[PDB]
């Protein structure tokens, strides 16, 4: 960490309604921030991110979920503390992150947003960070986020005419149903699965 | 409207024409429109049943009113017929009618509607689209259907049809 | 208080064209501005 | 008394950088001073770099042209470097030729007894 | 047996470079196609070569908080384009193949011994 | 002695040719600036000029209204261009124009936005925090006691 | 440093100018040159 | 982890003639000629020279009224390159070159006294990514630990090696044989048999290249 | 209206058209859009009708 690094707190100076949760780790790049960003400030935000002068210059990296309902500290349970991050997966039923990256302050940026309705309703961003777009198709197909306000909600990296969110954790790696070709229909039909387990 | 189901993406009639020299006019609703569908924004957020109920009866409207272009180009029109097909789905979209979250429905509409446009522009395979055409208990209409079952348990109790059927394998 | 400047579209806009040019460099030549360029 | 900290003061917690100055919305001092900072670390973080940014480049660039068959003579960094592989062949092989053989590994199947 | 690789690999280079880099066909496909700007670059989440074809000089390699091997401490270059077309882009390609072998040979030189015992009396290596 | 960012625009001062200039910004159609200081001039003056429909007391006026008087103050006293470049990181001038030609949109989206008010999610952002940082134990590592023998009733008559 | 000159990394540095000679182009290629040597010769 | 520097700037190398490490034919002037070119708007953007010469239109009337590709590329592609010996392996009666850790198909070895190097310790079932290994072990009438079913289905298993490199006392081993193309399903599904065979068949190459790996170390 | 909002009026300005029509990206909506009590599509009130 013998680097000059600052904190992104111009957001909550600006958002002056909102609580700052703020984390930097030697697990991530000396210059990597995360923070928790509610979801009904979410899109407001991102506004402010994608015009303010020094958080011009700020690319949207990645954007992905976690299924943080079925987390458990499967080891060094007693070590956890009260200002980890984990403390916020138990309970939530989901967790949306996005990652940025800002050549102004040569910074990282995550933002973690904690989904508890059980729809998964969350505004969108693909209109003000265009990549966001396929990212956010993606996030909603696999996790099943509704998202809201979306350019393009159609699926991306799914089969067609399927309904299904694999990356729950509820969700088994077989799958559901496989496709075979059918001589009586003389085409390729999709059936129930049955599978080999070692 | 910039829009895949706008007025103004119809197929034109004529190389140099739509469909008449008096008017301008073309069909978009029954068949696939004339330009791809490049963005399907987001159904727009429903804060009530009402609205929710709204956009299931929209949605069935639509596919309605498709289905029997659908059947005519995967060429299913044998397995079942029109009102079958639209009785088939209203029997699917009846099996979600418990539904009472507003966002579960309109995320709902929006994957129907994705499927729907895939019928329509033969992204999906007819064998693998029919699955919710499909009667629910009725034979397919192009195949002979066996009725030995039904003789052989003819007025006998569900689990009863059931335990003599079996639900594993016996070799093993 | 003192009304700003005028600021139009074209002058935010990262590259110029020659009659975006001309309207900044107007009272100007563009090898007084920009100096001069060689090949 | 109870909570170790002013009620002015908005720091829960700084272990990030231990910061004793608060940015509150009463104090309008604290917004000029945070952003000095921001225009500080701005300009620092820049300056540290090594590679990514330097208003030297910028006002002395450096290009490569490609003007003749053999890219590699357009660069006298990669001239050096053919010069130095063909370098080290030959010094390999005069080494190789002054000792006149090479020892080698030979299977032996009484290795498997 | 790598060293002997990067010294016939010019050759392979030049023969590309020599067909495909002046050619007034290629250049014709290849200049002023997919032409972008920094804001697309930055709009998008381009990186590496699309996003060099634009000038933005963003490498994570030679980048101080983000330098993950040897190397922040070689001393090579990479290469930016002021046109962001598919030229510019076919040109950063082969430049960085070419760089390549520059970086190959310093991290190979990082593990040679060079110098030899040297002899008092003939001055020459033992 | 008038306070730069309350005086009025200067056109002489500022829009003045500028030799010195870089002969390319170093990005792809991103062409040089012959008047650096007359365009932040400018930006800044029309960014005051717009924040005036934010409430005074709104934090992102402040801040907003700070930064510009900090940029305003550095661009005043840094005549030379180099200078000015150095101080703002060390990047094309041009760069930092066109991040910073974005204030003046993002002003109204700020003012929609109305950051400086709460809304109705805020409280159950609050619980989610606060459950968030409750003490938790296992039922693994609890202490059970050994049941006393259950008295065993019997009915009466 | 490698990518300036007269580094101390470099080792093919002493009596290179035969082999440099030999590897390398010995010539400068004049602008209009080969245009007015063909054009020319076209026409006559 | 970090390091603290003073001096950010790498200086050059020193530039003095009498300074070892001096390389007097690093530059040459014939070559090194970027200076003329190096001031040239067109080459930093769209826009073009103040003053255009006619060195832009003689070489402009060369490129349009005589194509030089027809010649400059066809010479030397076509009649020069043409020159070079093929590349080409004769695959039927030449292989290419490979190393002893190549992995090609699995195989079971055994001791020099004949038995079983295999012990049922499932540690390669465990290792195998693709679970492609099924075992299944019984205690042997002279109470061996010994598999009973060692079954490798060639369809799902990724050639990675993670089963020799687990194995503890080398039994799986992946030979250097890659001709094993099947025209039957069934005939990929190996088994204990088909890997024994192929232990005993390939043994003699691969205690060959074990020889190497092992004395490596040492 | 072209030269207002800044297309190409030249030539050799003709091949950066795409830089000044399809490039530049489209402001995104204000948050006050998303608000809206109502969202279906107008319709003349037939009062009086
Ligand atoms: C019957 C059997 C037949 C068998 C055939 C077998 C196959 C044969 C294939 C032959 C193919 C052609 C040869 C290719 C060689 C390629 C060499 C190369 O790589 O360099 C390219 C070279 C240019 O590249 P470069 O030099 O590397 O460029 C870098 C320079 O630094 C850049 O410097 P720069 O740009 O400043 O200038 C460089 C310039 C040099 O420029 C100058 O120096 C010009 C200076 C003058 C400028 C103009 C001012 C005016 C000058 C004249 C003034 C006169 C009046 C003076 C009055 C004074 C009054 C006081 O270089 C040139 O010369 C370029 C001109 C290109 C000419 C194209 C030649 C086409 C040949 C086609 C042959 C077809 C054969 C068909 C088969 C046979 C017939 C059926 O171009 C050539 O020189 C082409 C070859 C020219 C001819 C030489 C050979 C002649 C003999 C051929 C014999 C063929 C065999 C069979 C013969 C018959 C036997 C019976
Ligand atoms: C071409 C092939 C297309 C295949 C599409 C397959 C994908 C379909 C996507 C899912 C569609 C749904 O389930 S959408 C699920 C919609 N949700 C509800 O319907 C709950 C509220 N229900 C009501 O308001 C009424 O019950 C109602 C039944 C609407 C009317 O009934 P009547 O007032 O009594
Ligand atoms: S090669 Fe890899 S995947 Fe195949 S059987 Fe061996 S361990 Fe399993
Ligand atoms: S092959 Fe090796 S790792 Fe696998 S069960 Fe046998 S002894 Fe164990």
């Amino acid at each position: 960490m013998q680097n000059k690094y600052m904190q992104p707190i111009q957001l909550f100076i600006v958002f002056e309604k909102l609580n700052s949760k703020m984390w930097i780790s030697k697990k991530l790049n000396s210059n990597h921030s995360i923070a928790l960003i509610p979801s009904n400030w979410f899109y407001s935000i991102n506004l402010f991110l994608k015009r303010e002068l020094l958080f011009s210059n700020i690319t949207l990296i990645e954007n992905s979920a976690i299924d943080t309902i079925s987390y458990n500290l499967e080891t060094n349970q007693n070590d956890l503390d009260k200002t980890n991050i984990e403390n916020y997966f138990f309970k939530n039923k989901m967790l949306v992150f996005y990652n940025y990256y800002n050549y102004f302050l040569k910074s990282k940026l995550t933002l973690f947003i904690i989904l508890n309705n059980l729809n998964k309703n969350i505004d969108s961003i693909d209109r003000i960070f265009a990549n966001a777009n396929w990212l956010e198709r993606e996030t909603s197909e696999m996790y099943g986020i509704n998202y809201k306000w979306k350019i393009d909600t159609r699926k991306l990296l799914l089969d067609y005419s399927k309904i299904e969110n694999p990356m729950l954790k509820e969700f088994q790696s077989e799958g559901t149903q496989d496709a075979f070709y059918n001589i009586f229909e003389n085409q390729v039909v999709v059936l129930k699965n049955e599978t080999v387990e070692l | 409207m910039n829009h895949y189901w706008g007025s103004s993406n119809t197929i034109p009639a004529s190389s140099t024409q739509n469909n008449n020299y008096f008017s301008g006019g073309g069909n978009n609703v029954t068949i696939r429109g004339n330009e791809i569908m490049e963005r399907l924004p987001s159904q727009t957020p429903s804060q009530n049943m009402v609205q929710a109920s709204m956009k299931t009866l929209r949605f069935y409207r639509k596919f309605c009113r498709l289905i029997p272009f659908i059947l005519r180009i995967h060429n299913i029109g044998t397995k079942f017929t029109a009102q079958q097909a639209m009785i088939n789905f209203g029997n699917y979209i009846r099996e979600r009618n418990h539904y009472r979250d507003p966002g579960l429905i309109d995320h709902r509409i929006q994957l129907g509607y994705e499927l729907l446009y895939e019928a329509e522009m033969h992204f999906s395979q007819h064998t693998i689209l029919m699955q919710y055409l499909s009667p629910y208990n009725t034979p397919l209409s192009d195949r002979g259907y066996s009725y030995l079952e039904k003789v052989k348990y003819g007025n006998k109790s569900k689990f009863l049809q059931g335990f003599y059927k079996g639900n594993k394998p016996t070799e093993f | 208080s003192p009304a700003p400047p005028t600021i139009g579209q074209v002058e935010l806009e990262p590259f110029k064209f020659n009659h975006e040019r001309d309207q900044l460099i107007y009272g100007y030549t563009m090898e007084e501005l920009y100096g001069k360029k060689f090949g | 008394e109870k909570e170790k900290r002013s009620p002015s003061n908005n720091i829960i917690i700084d272990e990030i950088s231990n910061s004793d100055k608060p940015i509150t919305k009463e104090n309008r001092e604290s917004v000029a001073h945070h952003v000095r900072q921001q225009f500080e670390f701005f300009r620092e973080v820049n300056a540290e770099e090594v590679w990514s940014v330097s208003i030297e480049e910028k006002y002395n660039p450096e290009l490569y042209i490609y003007k003749t068959y053999d890219m590699a003579a357009d660069d006298p960094v990669w001239r050096q470097v053919k010069l130095d592989l063909e370098w080290t062949f030959e010094n390999i092989a005069e080494r190789r030729e002054s000792l006149g053989y090479m020892p080698t590994f030979k299977g032996d199947p009484n290795f498997w007894q | 047996d790598i060293l002997e690789f990067s010294r016939n690999f010019f050759t392979t280079l030049n023969e590309m470079h020599n067909v495909l880099t002046y050619n007034k066909i290629w250049k014709q496909r290849l200049i002023n196609i997919g032409t972008y700007s920094f804001q697309t670059c930055l709009d998008y989440g381009l990186t590496g070569v699309m996003a060099r074809s634009c000038g933005l000089k963003r490498d994570l390699r030679l980048s101080k908080t983000e330098t993950y091997a040897n190397y922040y401490y070689l001393n090579f270059r990479s290469y930016t384009g002021q046109h962001g077309d598919c030229y510019d882009r076919f040109l950063i390609r082969m430049n960085e193949m070419c760089e390549s072998l520059n970086i190959v040979n310093q991290s190979i030189n990082k593990i040679s011994k060079f110098n030899n015992i040297v002899s008092i009396n003939t001055k020459k290596n033992i | 002695e008038v306070p730069i960012h309350l005086r009025p625009y200067n056109k002489e001062k500022y829009e003045v040719p500028s030799t010195k200039l870089k002969y390319s910004t170093g990005y792809a159609l991103l062409d040089v600036e012959p008047m650096p200081r007359a365009k932040i001039m400018k930006i800044s003056y029309n960014i005051l000029h717009k924040l005036k429909e934010i409430p005074e007391t709104a934090m992102y006026r402040i801040y907003t209204e700070e930064k510009v008087k900090y940029i305003m103050k550095l661009t005043d006293e840094i005549e030379d261009v180099r200078q000015l470049e150095e101080e703002f990181g060390q990047d094309s001038i041009e760069l930092f124009i066109y991040s910073y030609g974005k204030e003046l949109e993002l002003v109204e989206y700020m003012k929609h936005s109305k950051p400086w008010e709460s809304r109705p999610g805020d409280e159950e952002q609050n619980e989610m925090i606060r459950i968030a940082s409750q003490k938790r134990v296992y039922l693994k590592h609890q202490r059970v006691d050994r049941p006393a023998r259950q008295e065993a009733a019997f009915i009466s008559s | 440093r490698a990518d300036m000159a007269h580094s101390p990394f470099h080792k093919a540095i002493h009596d290179l100018e035969d082999k440099r000679s030999k590897l390398f182009p010995d010539r400068r290629r004049i602008p209009g040159r080969k245009a007015k040597l063909l054009l020319a010769a076209s026409l006559l | 982890g970090y390091i603290q520097r003073s001096n950010i700037h790498e200086e050059a190398p020193n530039t003095s003639v009498e300074a070892k490490h001096h390389n007097k034919t690093f530059y040459d002037p014939i070559l090194d000629i970027d200076e003329d070119l190096k001031d040239d708007i067109r080459l930093y953007g769209r826009d073009k020279p103040d003053e255009l010469d006619f060195t832009d239109v003689w070489e402009s009337s060369y490129q349009n009224i005589i194509c030089p590709e027809y010649f400059y590329h066809f010479w030397f592609c076509g009649i020069v390159y043409s020159f070079e010996p093929e590349w080409t392996i004769n695959y039927p009666f030449e292989k290419g070159p490979l190393s002893p850790l190549f992995r090609g198909e699995h195989a079971l070895r055994r001791y020099p006294t004949g038995e079983e190097r295999c012990i049922a310790c499932k540690l390669c079932q465990s290792a195998c990514p693709a679970r492609a290994i099924t075992i299944e072990t019984e205690p042997r009438p002279d109470g061996s630990r010994r598999t009973v079913r060692y079954d490798i289905d060639m369809t799902k298993c990724i050639y990675c090696g993670f089963c020799q490199e687990a194995c503890p006392v080398d039994a799986i081993v992946e030979g250097p044989n890659y001709e094993q193309t099947a025209y039957l399903h069934e005939d990929l599904f190996y088994d204990k048999y088909k890997l024994l065979e192929n232990g005993d068949k390939w043994e003699p190459q691969i205690a060959r290249n074990i020889e190497y790996l092992i004395n490596q170390p040492l | 209206k072209m030269r207002d909002l800044g297309f190409p009026m030249e030539g050799e300005e003709e091949e950066y058209i795409e830089q000044r029509v399809f490039m530049r990206e489209q402001l995104p909506p204000l948050e006050s859009e998303f608000w809206k009590k109502n969202y279906d599509p107008y319709e003349q009130d037939l009062f009086h009708f």
